[PDB]
Formats: C-alpha cells, structure tokens, sequence
RNA sequence: ACCUCGGAGCAGAACCCAACCUCCGAGCAGUACAUGCUAAGACUUCACCAGUCAAAGCGAACACUCAAUUGAUCCAAUAACUUGACCAACGGAACAAGUUACCCUAGGGAUAACAGCGCAAUCCUAUUCUAGAGUCCAUAUCAACAAUAGGGUUUACG
RNA sequence: CCGAGCCUGGUGAUAGCUGGUUGUCCAAGAUAGAAUCUUAGUUCAACUUUAAAUUUGCCCACAGAACCCUCUAAAUCCCCUUGUAAAUUUAACUGUUAGUCCAAAGAGGAACAGCUCUUUGGACACUAGGAAAAAACCUUGUAGAGAGAGUAAAAAAUUUAACA
C-alpha cells in the first residue's frame, strides 16, 4: 500500500534525463549553504522546527515606535561611492590592506552605527531578552532616540548600560547619569523596572525610578513621581534584567493617580505593570530609548532588605526534581546488590523490634 | 497469508440512487442503531469474535441500540458481515419516565411508547 | 551454516512515547535513524534519550562532518540543488532543568 | 468484455463483493483476487468472467 | 515509512550516476599539444 | 454518522471513568465474611429432643 | 593456528606491586609502556618480566 | 497443493459459489429484435 | 536432595549452594557472575565491570534455593560488622 | 558429510519464524596502554546462564577498529594479580572401541521390507495436429516436434 | 528353555519402556520456544489453575517506523477517543508441548502425493444440523422439561457438424 505525497518531492524538480551535462556541487561548502536554506523552508511533513522551534503567531506584532527618519537614497547612496574612491584612491591604505597592518576605529563606528542601524539592531536584541514579551505583550518599537544611562562608580570611573550587561548593585546604589539627544521644548519621560525582581507575583514588576514629564535633556528638572531604588535580586534567585524606558511625551501628563510617596519601601506600592500603564498613556506618550542590564546578588543587596525594606532577605536555591527510579520489584532478576541503596531512605543502619 | 481487511472508504458513501431505496436522510442521519446478530462467530477469526462481545452481540437475534459515531461505527465495519444494522426510529419520541414500562421495539425498527396489547379501533 | 537466529533489533519507543534518561530508543545494524535533539548513540548505533521526555521522528537535512570522507564524496557529486534527507529521532524534554525554591528568611 | 462489464444484469460482481470483504468472502479468497477479480484462477483465464 | 506520503524522501542513489559516435556528434577527440617548450605545452 | 470525530471526542469520558471505579470498588472490596456467634451456637440444636 | 602474538605480565617499576597484562607480538623486544597505576594515581612506568602464555 | 497447478484445482464451496452467483446476466429484451419490424 | 536423612530422618542441605550463593535474609540470593575470573584479556573493561559485581537470582531461581537449603540458612544472622547487613530487608517495598 | 558462532534470500513493511533447504564465511589481526576507577536508566537471540548500550561523578586528556573472531563450573598453577581444554559432540561426563545370524529383555506400524492405499515422474493406450516415410500420394499402412484425455499391469515416490 | 546350571539371599534390584490406576456433582481449562550422550525423557519459558493485591487492559483517530531495493503485496507495530471489563503484579504448584486437516503466502519434490517444512487464520481432540456414510468443509455453541413456533446451512448442469 502506498499513498501519494501530500506535496511536491524535495528533489523532484532534478531531471534525472540528462544527469551526465548536470552541474554539480563538487564542494562541501557549496552543499551546505543549499542545505542550510532548505531548513529554514516549511515542510509538509514533520520537521526539527514543528517541535523545537518557539511558535509565532501569524498576526504581525504591531509597532508603536517614533515613524522612521526620512533619508533621500539617492543623495546618501552618492557621498558614499565618492568617499570609497577617495578612500581607493590612497595608496597607503592599499598598503596597509595588503601588508594586513591596517585597523578601524572602534569608537568612530560606534557612533555611526548608534544612528545608522543601532535601534534596529537593539529591537532584535531586546527581542532576545524578551522584553517586548512581557513590558509590551509582544508589542515592538524601534528605540529611535538613542539612551545613554552610566552609573557613577567613585569619581572619576562610570559603568555604561548598553543592552543587558552585568551591572551590580553596588554600583547601582544611587541614580545614574541620564543622557540623550532631544530638542528644546519637548517632554520626556524616563521608566526602570525589573521584570523578574518580583518576588510574590511572577507577571507583576517592581519599579524603581518614574520621571514624567521631563524638560528635554534636563533629567533632574523632571517630576520625581517615584523615588529611585536599587535593584534587589534575592540570592540564589538567578540573573535580573532591568530595562530604562524613554518616553516622548507629546502633551504634558498628570500622573496624579500614579504618584507614590517619598521615600517608597513597601513592595505593594513599588508594584508596577509597563502593559496596563501604557495602555492608559499611550495616545499622549511614546516610546523613544531603550537601554536594559542584568543585576546579580551581592553584599550591597543584603543592606536594602535590612536597611531600606526594613525585612528579612528571602534566599532561594536550584531545587532539581528528583531521580526517577523504576518500581520497586520484590525479584529483582539480574541487578547488582547496589539495587536496594537506590530505594533505601536513611543511610544508618536500622533494626526494627530489636 | 490470511489477516484483517482494510475497507475502502468509497464502500462506504451511500450514492443518490440509494437514498431513494433504503429511506434514508443524508441531510438527517439517524441517531441511533439496531445491531442484531445473524451469523455465527465460529469459523471467524479471533478479532472479529472479540469485536462482537464488545458490541455486546452475543446472543443472537437479539436487537441491540448503539450510537452512530465513527469510533462505533469502527467497529461494526469490521464485523458488519455477521450483523443486522437498522436505524431506530421514534414515531412518538424519546420514552420519558412515564413511558418506560410501555415500551416495544417492532421488527420495522421503530420504537412505540403505548403498548396496549389492542387492536385497533380505525 | 546460517542458523543464527535474529537479533531482535529494532524501534523500542514509537511515536509520542514518554521515555527516560539512558532508556534504549532504537537498534539497528546500519544507520536507519539518526540521532536527533538530546538522543545518543553507542558503538553498536544504538540510540538512547539523554533527556527525559516525548521521542519524535522527523525528516531533516543531512549535513555530513567534514572529517567523514566517504559521506562527504557523496554529496559532492549531487546535481546542484538536490538536498539529502533522512529520519532523525528527537527527545522533547518534558520537565525543566530545575526549580528555584524559598529555604529561609535571613 | 468492456461491453459484458458495462450491460451486466447482474448486481452482484466478483469486483464489488471481493474488495467490500462481504459475508466475509476474503477468508477463501486470495490477496491476488483483489487485483485479478475472479477472471484468474491458478494459470487458467476465463474470458467469460465480468 | 512505504505507506507514508513522505517515503522515498530519502533515495538519493537515482541522483547519482552508476563511447559511441552518432551522426551529430563527434565521439572522442584527442588534443595533441606538441612544442619543445615544456611551460607553453603545459600552460595551453 | 451522526457526528464526526472532532465532535464525538469526549462525549463519554465521565461515564467511562465512572464506570470503571465501579470496577475497582468491587475489586477491592474481597474480603472473608464476617464470622457471627450465633451460627457458631445453632449447632448445639443437632441433640434437641423432647422430654 | 601459529601463535603470532603472546600474552605478557607488565609490572610497575614503582614497587606497588600493581601489574596488568597485555598482548605484543612474539618476534619483538620486551615492551616498556607508560600505564596508570592505581596505588599512586598516576602513570607510572612498567617493563615486562615473564611471558604468561601464547596467543 | 500448490496454488497454481497444471490440472484445474477445485474451488472452495464458498468460492464457488460466489463464482455461480456472480455469472454474467445478457441483458434481455422486451421484445426480441428480429420479430420487430 | 536427600528429603529424609538414613541416621536422623530429616532434610538435608546441598552444600554446593551454600558455597556458591548468599542469602539474605529479605528472600533474595546474592551470587556472582559465572566467568569473572577467565579470559579476562580478550574481556573489554565495560564487560569486565558488570562481571566482577553481585547480582540477584531471579523467582524461579529463589525458589529453587530455598528447597535446596534447611532453615538454617533462613534464619537472621547478626554479625558484627557484617558488609551486607543493611540489605538483609527491604525498604518502601509495595506489592 | 554434519554438530558452535555471523550475514543475505524464504521471512517483501515492528519483532519473531523451519530443512535435506538457497549462498558466503568466522575459531583473527591491528591500533591503544586512563583498552582507568565508579554509577542513573535500558536492551537482551524467545527460559536460564551468558551477551550489549549508557548520561552523570571521580581522575586524566585538550567505553578502539571489526557482522562472527568464542568455552561455564570444579580443579591445577600463582605471594598476589592473573593464566589454563579444534572440552570443535563447541551448555562442556576427569579418564571407555568394535562384533553378535549364539544372541537376550523391554517396547515400537511414531519405523523399515512384502502387501494394501495414495500419486502418475516413468510405463501404457486412444484421439488432435499433417511435417515426414509409403515409386506418384498426409490419412492402405507408418510417423516427428507436441497437444488433449484415459488406464493403475512394471520401476519409483509417500 | 546353558553364549554360561539351579536354589537361597542382597531384592519390594532397576526399567526415560508396556499395562493398570476404584463414589457423586459442578466449575476453569489446548499447539510460541530454548537447552539436553537430547528429540519414547527432563528442566526452564509460553500456556493453563487457584488465592491475593492493585489499576488500567482490550478495541483503536490523526501522527509516526530505510535506504541499496517499484514482486511498487495482503497487512502489521504504535495508538488518544470510543465500545467495553478486563489486565498487570504478588503467593502456590501441577499439567500439556511424538498434532491433524482446510483456506492463504512462500519453500523442497515432479507447477505428483491423505508428501515434507515455515507463516497467518479457522476447525478438530466440546455439542448439534447439513454435505450419502463423514474428526478438519458449511450452519451453530453455555447445557433442563414440552406431543409449541420462527429460521440457519441445505436438492448439479449439459445433447454437439447438410449445403452451392
Ligand atoms: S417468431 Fe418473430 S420472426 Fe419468427
Ligand atoms: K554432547
Ligand atoms: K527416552
Ligand atoms: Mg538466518
Ligand atoms: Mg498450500
Ligand atoms: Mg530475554
Ligand atoms: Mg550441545
Ligand atoms: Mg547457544
Ligand atoms: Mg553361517
Ligand atoms: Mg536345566
Ligand atoms: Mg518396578
Ligand atoms: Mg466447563
Ligand atoms: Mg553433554
């Protein structure tokens, strides 16, 4: 018994007539590359992706990001051929590509990318860390308006946060320096939340800093709506991620109904959700930055659970489920003495009546 | 080698011309059966004869109700050689609590809830 | 001669069973299933769960290691754009690694 | 024989009773008879068989 | 599997292979190159 | 059919499920009878006779 | 059925007394391998000194 | 025996009945042709 | 089996089981492995691994033993410093 | 001649599946010298005995190839570790061949010969075919390659 | 009754061999194999029995099980629903395994055998009716009484040559 396939063979178009005047692969790398992209392609039949593959819904997820700059193609794509022929041009360069002496810098590209392709690179980075899972539901927004977020360490040393890079509580002790380019007479609106450092309610999140309502570049000029609190990862809990939110604001906002007391050390009042937050702010408030780090346990959080929280710091541990072990039989036919050890509870020896 | 038999599935699709023979309703198939048993399970192999205690077939002709879903429907391909399958049929409805000691089942497959033993008047 | 018997080699875990660590999924002689997600194989091609969960059978694209030579001349001599394919038995764990649990309050 | 086939009075066919497995015929048939539909039988041919 | 609609996904054997002149064509040409110069007669 | 398969599909698992813990109570419910001292005792009426 | 190979005691050299066997061929000098040796748990030096049987 | 032998080999009465039962019908007219005008 | 002694009329005990198996006092049989001392350079070291280790008789095997031995044997032992004594009884056994 | 072990066909698709069957072999060699020590969970040649895979851990590096390539217990040797049988009748008795019509006992139609019976390869007979012999001429006779039936007298087979 | 006299004793020698194995009634109850100085036997497993414990067992929707190989086979394995009520484990042992024929697939013989050897299924060693009598074909099983009733399978066909 034999049954059609359901779809077209995946070497079916080959003709098989003229199989002698039929390039062929003649390489490992060149059969690869063919097979790589076949991968990727739906099957009709049971593949690798059905089962391990995350699933995706078919909807689109939706942006709620700034529009796009506006960029002529035409007029950017001419200043760049002009500059590479310039570049060509220099014999000093050809040297040192050919002698393999020449190098970029680093900083240089930074900046470039950082206005080129660097929100776009961040949206599929903070997709990863899964960020627009769980503050926006799945909703994405490209981070136009570049964050810089550094935390003074000392004096004269500061600890940047890019995108989801270790950062202790130590030096996130007290607010950091808040930067970006904006311009006069626009509002903003600066967020912090740790998204796992919830300790009773899993979806809920803790927050830690809420300026509304900023007056362009000058953060400290901004409301203080919510007083900044160091991140508070419980040891043995894993890895926290906190991610800064910045808001554009088109119209001044009243967040009256969120504002919160100063200081705020009671977890009930520090309880935030980004989702339901946005949602009433979202026809005057937009989404511009996006900066994240990950915060691990060390001394300085047993000082806000004593100190500031005013509670006995919660430890947790890795608990592995148990080992499996087949019934027990009373016969146990072929099993090496060790067989009882695996069923036996206490390791001291026991006597019964005796 | 003799074993079971896969029935092909256009065996079963009843065409127009038999919808106008056997009185039956596409549109409204019946919802229950009358399975009686009319053959012998000896000389029949092994599965077939477990099939028809699982229909509670065992005596014969005896009527039987079953429902007509697929899963059960599965089952009676397979030893619908052996049996009767007549739709059941209910000029006066379902029997309700009242009607239950007055039940009969005729041999045209229809189930009447007032047995008066009377003939009658007309 | 030709008396021995047979080997009883063959699929031991179809289709959406659960298994466990170290159980046996399938013997063969000769690679007929491949190893798949979380799936070892011994000396004799004997292929085991290295994970508790659901075992699963799917056909992938066969990318052979370069250091195999023989499988690697075979390939190369395909007509450009045929792909390899064969079954790959995979293992979908069913538990997580671990859980994190409250032990005290300091 | 295409013509016997298509104006057979008959309404029973060695074809339809074969592949139905009615009265439970395929335990004294063969798995051939499916495909030869009684026109075979051992190495003799019956041409008058529909 | 036979009955499967995915059998035979993984025959590979047909893709792989296992002399006459016609009218049309010509069957077997040999090219000799002779020169003293061992590069020009390797190099053509 | 009445009903297709999709539609079919858990129509009767209570009722089988019911049906099967009544197997299982009675599978483990075998037990000896109890042993009353009454019977014990009617077999003294073997030698009642008359006076 | 020519014995071609022979079956050899080696002993380490380490004065444990640890000793394991090993198969050479006939038509060779006595080996002098580089083996583990439990009692010190680590490798240790063995020589070979009396043929066991022949293979 | 064999399944396919050189004499021919009795049928099983089941099958040979099924054989009998299932034997070509000529259809037959109402009126046989050559009497008609 | 000698099943009535010819000098005191009672059963016997066949001293190749003794000398070969360990009972424990749960019911199980302890034996080794036959061939756990022969050939062992032709044996790889995974082979010879599970054949220098103590293994349980199975049903059949047990109570072949235990017909085989008088109740001398059966009874609890309370040796000092006894490697299996910890195994003489079963633990969360259900069934 | 054969007795153990492995592959292919029968056995077409999970496993299994027999001979007087249809074919080819195996009783090794080579590279290692952590071819070390331990330990969840499984396979298993239809029992058992044996056989096979194996995560993690310890310790080191930075479960060898091979379808088969094998032998139990006791015993002997050995300080110990380990080693020992074409025990090949290969689940192996520590060590024993012929002959009997001078034969004996217990049984066997599970089993031979004669017979009966089955079967018709062989044997036998008549038609079909008309090539060919018969000076000419298939059919007075005779007859090839074959075909179609019957017979149960031989030789065989069960 | 001399290839080794007779008698007594060991001796109730032993016999995997032959024969026999005593009252009533009811219930469950048949055909995978491996090893064997073994194929006239025995042991283990399979099967079968009783008791006990426990929870799934059977039927089976998709999905899923290989390539060198189109006899591109019939069909299995797995398997939720569903129909149903069994199944597994524990305890205690006995007994059966010198099988037949029919249908089907394929081997050996001769595209012979009431032939031999595997596989699937049925029947038989379990009753009754029908094929003439009838272990194996068909009908049909769970058990009594009746001088009631309805049915199942169930009775072979066929008579042939003129001719310009
Ligand atoms: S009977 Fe009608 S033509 Fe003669
Ligand atoms: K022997
Ligand atoms: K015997
Ligand atoms: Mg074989
Ligand atoms: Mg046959
Ligand atoms: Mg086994
Ligand atoms: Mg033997
Ligand atoms: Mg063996
Ligand atoms: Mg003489
Ligand atoms: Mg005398
Ligand atoms: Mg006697
Ligand atoms: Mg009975
Ligand atoms: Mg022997």
């Amino acid at each position: 018994r034999r049954t059609p396939p359901l779809g077209p063979m995946p070497n079916s178009d080959i003709d098989l007539s003229n199989l002698e005047r039929l390039e062929k692969y003649r390489s490992f790398d060149r059969y690869r590359r063919r097979a790589e992209q076949e991968a990727q392609a739906p099957h009709w039949w049971r593949t690798y992706r059905e089962y391990f593959g995350e699933k995706t819904d078919p909807k689109e997820k939706i942006d709620i990001g700034l529009p796009p700059p506006k960029v002529s193609r035409t007029q950017q794509l001419l200043e760049r051929k002009q500059a590479i022929q310039e570049l060509r041009a220099n014999v000093e360069e050809e040297r040192a590509a050919r002698l393999r002496t020449a190098s970029v810098p680093l900083d240089a590209v930074r900046a470039e990318w950082e206005r080129t392709c660097g929100p776009y690179h961040k949206q599929r980075l903070a997709e990863y860390y899964g960020l627009y899972r769980d503050l926006f539901h799945g909703a994405t927004f490209v981070p136009r308006v570049p964050l810089h977020v550094a935390y003074a360490v000392g004096e004269d040393d500061l600890m940047p946060v890019y995108c989801g890079n270790e950062v202790t509580p130590t030096e996130a002790a007290q607010a950091p320096e808040v930067t970006y380019e904006a311009e006069e007479g626009s509002l903003w609106t600066l967020l912090l939340t740790s998204l796992d450092g919830h300790l009773l309610e899993p979806d809920a999140e803790y927050l830690h800093w809420l300026l509304t309502n900023i007056p362009g570049n000058r953060v400290a000029e901004g409301q203080v709506t919510c007083p900044y609190l160091p991140p508070f990862p419980a040891r043995g809990s894993g890895i926290h991620r906190l991610a800064f939110l910045l808001f554009k604001q088109d119209q001044p906002i009243d967040f009256s109904e969120d504002a919160r007391p100063s200081p705020c050390y009671q977890l009930a009042q520090r309880t935030f959700r980004t989702f339901d937050f946005y949602k009433k702010h979202q026809e005057t408030m937009t989404p511009a930055g996006l900066s994240f780090f990950q915060c691990r346990w060390d001394d300085s959080v047993t000082y806000i659970f004593h100190q500031l929280l005013d509670m006995r710091e919660p430890v947790f541990e890795f608990v592995r489920p148990p080992p499996y072990h087949p019934k027990q039989k009373r016969f146990p036919h072929r099993q090496p003495l060790r067989y009882l050890d695996r069923y036996r509870d206490s390791h001291e020896p026991t006597y019964g009546i005796y | 080698k003799f074993t079971r038999s896969r029935i092909p599935e256009k065996v079963f699709q009843a065409s127009p011309e038999d919808h106008e023979k056997y009185g039956g309703d596409p549109q409204n198939p019946h919802k229950l059966h009358i399975v009686t048993r009319i053959k012998s399970t000896r000389r029949r192999p092994y599965w077939e004869k477990d099939i028809i205690k699982m229909l509670g077939l065992e005596k014969a002709h005896t009527p039987q109700v079953h429902k007509n879903i697929p899963s059960v429907n599965a089952k009676l391909k397979v030893v619908k050689h052996l049996i009767r399958i007549k739709p059941l049929k209910l000029p006066q409805g379902l029997p309700a609590e009242e009607n239950m000691s007055n039940t009969c089942l005729k041999s045209t497959g229809e189930l009447v809830v007032q047995w008066h033993l009377k003939p009658v008047e007309q | 001669g030709g008396k021995s018997s047979g080997r009883r080699q063959g699929i031991k875990k179809m289709e959406g069973h659960y298994v466990h660590a170290g159980n046996i999924i399938a013997t063969q002689r000769h690679f007929r299933w491949h190893p798949g997600a979380h799936v070892g194989v011994g000396k004799n091609k004997c292929l085991y769960a290295l994970e508790e969960g659901i075992v699963r059978y799917t056909k992938e694209v066969y990318v052979p290691h370069p250091r195999n030579t023989e499988a690697v001349d075979l390939i190369t001599r395909l007509p450009k754009g045929a792909v390899l394919y064969k079954t790959f038995v995979h293992v979908v764990p069913a538990k997580p690694e671990g859980t994190f649990k409250l032990v005290a309050m300091l | 024989q295409e013509e016997r086939e298509r104006n057979n009075q008959n309404p029973w066919t060695f074809e339809r009773i074969a592949t139905a497995n009615m009265l439970g015929i395929r335990k004294v048939l063969s798995p051939y008879d499916l495909t030869h539909k009684g026109k075979y039988w051992g190495k003799f041919y019956m041409p008058k068989r529909v | 599997y036979k009955t499967k609609p995915t059998h035979g996904i993984g025959k590979y054997k047909h893709l792989i292979k296992a002399n006459l002149g016609t009218d049309y064509e010509y069957g077997v040409l040999n090219i000799h190159l002779t020169a003293y110069d061992m590069t020009l007669a390797e190099s053509y | 059919p009445y009903m297709t398969r999709e539609q079919e599909r858990g129509h009767a698992a209570v009722r089988r499920r019911e049906a099967f813990e009544a197997i299982k109570a009675a599978a483990t419910s075998k037990f000896p009878p109890h042993r009353f001292i009454a019977d014990q005792l009617d077999h003294l009426n073997v030698t009642k006779k008359w006076s | 059925s020519k014995s071609k190979n022979i079956l050899v005691r080696m002993v380490s050299e380490a004065g444990t007394g640890f000793c394991f066997n090993t198969k050479r061929n006939r038509l060779r000098e006595k080996l002098t391998l580089l083996h583990y040796d439990p009692v010190v748990k680590q490798r240790v030096l063995f020589v070979e000194k009396k043929k066991i049987r022949s293979l | 025996s064999k399944a396919v032998t050189r004499h021919r080999r009795v049928m099983h009465f089941q099958r040979q009945k099924l054989m009998a039962v299932t034997e070509y019908i000529p259809p037959k007219p109402a009126i046989h042709p050559s009497c008609l005008p | 089996l000698t099943y009535f002694s010819a000098r005191k009329g009672k059963r016997k005990t066949v001293k190749a089981v003794i000398d070969r198996f360990l009972r424990l006092h749960c019911g199980l049989w302890v034996r080794r492995k036959a061939g756990y001392k022969k050939k062992l350079w032709k044996k790889t070291p995974a082979r010879k691994k599970r054949l220098r280790e103590f293994v349980f008789c199975n049903k059949t095997q047990s109570k072949l033993l235990d017909k085989m031995t008088t109740s001398f044997w059966k009874r609890r032992n309370w040796y000092v410093d006894d490697p299996y004594q910890k195994y003489h009884d079963r633990t969360n056994l259900k069934v």
